[PDB]
RNA sequence: GGGAGAAGGCACGCUGAUAUGUAGGUGAGGUCCCUCGCGGAUGGAGCUGAAAUCAGUCGAAGAUACCAGCUGGCUGCAACU
RNA sequence: UAGCUAGUAGGUGGGGUAACGGCUCACCUAGGCGACGAUCCCUAGCUGGUCUGAGAGGAUGACCAGCCACACUGGAACUGA
RNA sequence: CGUAAAGCGCACGCAGGCGGUUUGUUAAGUCAGAUGUGAAAUCCCCGGGCUCAACCUGGGAACUGCAUCUGAUACUGGCAAGCUUGAGUCUCGUAGAGGGGGGUAGAAUUCCAGGUGUAGCGGUGAAAUGCGUAGAGAUCUGGAGGAAUACCGGUGGCGAAGGCGGCCCCCUGGACGAAGACUGACGCUCAGGUGCGAAAGCGUGGGGAGCAAACAGGAUUAGAUACCCUGGUAGUCCACGCCGUAAACGAUGUCGACUUGGAGGUUGUGCCCUUGAGGCGUGGCUUCCGGAGCUAACGCGUUAAGUCGACCGCCUGGGGAGUA
RNA sequence: CGCUUACCACUUUGUGAUUCAUGACUGGGGUGAAGUCGUAACAAGGUAACCGUAGGGGAACCUGCGGUUGGAUCACCUCCU
RNA sequence: AGGAGGUGAGGUUUU
């Protein structure tokens, strides 16, 4: 059964990118939507929206560089049968900073690099390159 | 099961006798065919193909039971009280 | 089902107290009504009566006399009564 | 090693220790621990630390320091803060 | 964990593990700060002193931890109110060797009682044992009884697996398809546990046509307790129980989401002049070839062995041994 | 001071569990030198192998039932289309 | 080119 929507999400990301689609559709959520608001804004992706108003289905535009995909890899850190938490003082860095590491802290979500330098932790969702 | 006997156990149990998905319908309708089915597994006992359905209906009856325990204790103590039931 | 009472071990008398004879059993007179008598609820008078605990006590020995399984192990035969 | 425990779990009231407490006694409840491993068997003093390993980790606890147990073996009590 | 060792034979399911979506609140896990403590010694950094070093020593960092307080509320979890996309229920129908019980029909083998009729029959690579003048084998009639249902029948269908085939009746389970109505996570997996579970085997009571272990004979062979032939018992069958084992295999655990395709088969449905078997689209199951990708390779390949999450089971050199 | 009671140590009796050492004899496995018998498996291994199961047999093994492919292509004649 | 019917020392070891 379902139980872990945004390793779904994701894993509709790296499937999009392998096939070259240019658009990805899957239900929404509000955990969805700030981490495509993340990924807009560092660029993976190119935009995001929401059609609907009692079953949301979000929709994703990919973006291909010179033919090839962007997102070369995408990983779900923690997991429903592992959470992982981590402290600002051991914050991971992904492609010692050419990649990012979503953060859910407790002001929102957000990457690593901004994140430390807010001074908090949190979960650890995602890692992406 | 009977159609008409469906519609009897609908009428009895829900509100618009139009529902026949409430919790206390489905109960009664498994109730109803697992009782009509004793007489027929005190025959034939070596039907186990047809003696799963049997225990897969029991299986939703527990797992509804104890939905409806869980949410309202007091419908759950009025359905078991009814139908005779000990659990 | 048994073996098994397996093997082996402890208490056993008497007095007083618990309880001027206990728990229990039987059960009167006198009380209510009652179809009303060889009746029932209430009641404990009286009678009988274990077993158990504590303390003390006498003898070498308290199931003190008669009565009243010796036990285990190996094995052949027959199943057994 | 899948069942253990009858002072055993608790309660009431005495006694007792410098002090709370079945620590102990008399009585009343049938409870208590255990699959998150009770009970039983084997081995072993523990830690700060040491060696290796980049790191998580693995092995170990000699000499320095802290804690515990013991003084031929098994128990006992007095004096004494 | 397809082929080297590794997926329980298959299902149900308790504890347990995980869990769709919205709001509000609590603030436990988590996140930030502060306080106390985390002995000293030891490691490390910056220095200092024994003619340098080993050694000693000053300060600091560190001791990833724990307890309390002050807060933050993105995620999980506790509570309340909700939602339908998961799951489930009902109305209408479809196909199916799905299961149990009870009957019936035919072909055929065998045997018995007979009719016609005579010297062989059967079998093998070749023979023989064997059956036959006591009339076999051949052909016809009648009867007796057992088991299985030729074609259709097709990498076709159903069932969780094992597995299910003539026809009829009764009871019953499951799946799917178009329209609708309803509960609102009721969801997935599962140690232990329970149930089912090919064939062979065991007990009780029957039945026993054919086939056939064991067994006997005849052959081949240096030998043949086998391969071939002649007979044939248990068994095969029925009723109730027991055993719970297979190359129980897709050598691939269950459920869920996504990713280019082409040929069909089967089973429903929605339309278009069905204007005769036609065209388009939508579902389920299933067979084959192959793209990216994966793999040691073979090969898998929208039904994955590809891209990911949850849960359970299993393996850690070959023998000994799945044995004591 | 003495005696007695209550607690307990050394010690003794009976029946058990666990572990160690050894034991006539025996089952099975392993290592050895080109020992004896047969050639079951690897090609179609010359009866296609293999698992489960029961029986038999000096041994590999054979056969009966079910299951699996982790077996070889089999090759040219006749008939119809 | 499609469908149907058969079809091989009967055995003969070791190095
Ligand atoms: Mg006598
Ligand atoms: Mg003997
Ligand atoms: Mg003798
Ligand atoms: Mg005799
Ligand atoms: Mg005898
Ligand atoms: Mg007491
Ligand atoms: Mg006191
Ligand atoms: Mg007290
Ligand atoms: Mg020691
Ligand atoms: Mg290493
Ligand atoms: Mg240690
Ligand atoms: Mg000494
Ligand atoms: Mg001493
Ligand atoms: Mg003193
Ligand atoms: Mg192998
Ligand atoms: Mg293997
Ligand atoms: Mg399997
Ligand atoms: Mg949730
Ligand atoms: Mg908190
Ligand atoms: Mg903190
Ligand atoms: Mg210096
Ligand atoms: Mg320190
Ligand atoms: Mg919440
Ligand atoms: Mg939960
Ligand atoms: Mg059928
Ligand atoms: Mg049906
Ligand atoms: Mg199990
Ligand atoms: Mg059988
Ligand atoms: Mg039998
Ligand atoms: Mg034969
Ligand atoms: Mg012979
Ligand atoms: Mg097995
Ligand atoms: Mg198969
Ligand atoms: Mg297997
Ligand atoms: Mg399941
Ligand atoms: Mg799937
Ligand atoms: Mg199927
Ligand atoms: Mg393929
Ligand atoms: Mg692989
Ligand atoms: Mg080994
Ligand atoms: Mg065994
Ligand atoms: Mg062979
Ligand atoms: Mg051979
Ligand atoms: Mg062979
Ligand atoms: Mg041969
Ligand atoms: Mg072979
Ligand atoms: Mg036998
Ligand atoms: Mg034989
Ligand atoms: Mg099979
Ligand atoms: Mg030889």
């Amino acid at each position: 059964s379902m139980q872990d929507p945004i390793a779904d999400m994701l894993t509709r990301i790296r499937n999009g990118q392998a096939a070259n689609k240019a658009a990805v559709t899957m239900p929404s959520s509000k955990l969805k939507v700030a981490i495509a608001n993340v990924l807009k804004e560092e660029g993976f992706i190119e935009d995001f929206k929401v059609e609907g108003d009692t079953k949301p289905e979000l929709e994703l535009t990919l973006k291909y560089f010179q033919g090839k995909a962007v997102v070369e890899s995408i990983q779900r850190v923690s997991r429903p049968g592992l959470r992982i938490y981590k402290r600002k003082d051991e914050l991971p860095k992904v492609m010692a900073g050419l990649g990012i590491a979503v953060v859910s802290t407790s002001k929102g979500v957000m990457t690593d690099r901004a994140a430390r330098q807010a001074g908090l932790g949190g979960e650890i969702i995602c890692y992406v390159a | 099961l009977s159609t008409e006997a469906t519609a009897k156990i609908v009428s009895e149990f829900g509100r618009d006798a139009n529902d026949t998905g409430s919790t206390e319908v489905q109960v009664a309708l498994l109730t109803a065919q697992i009782n009509h089915l004793q007489g027929h597994f005190a025959e034939h006992k070596k039907d186990h193909h047809s003696r799963r359905g049997l225990l897969r209906m029991v299986s939703q009856r527990r797992k509804l039971l104890d939905y409806l325990k869980r949410k309202d204790v007091a419908r759950y103590t009025q359905l078991i009280e009814r139908l005779g039931l000990r659990r």
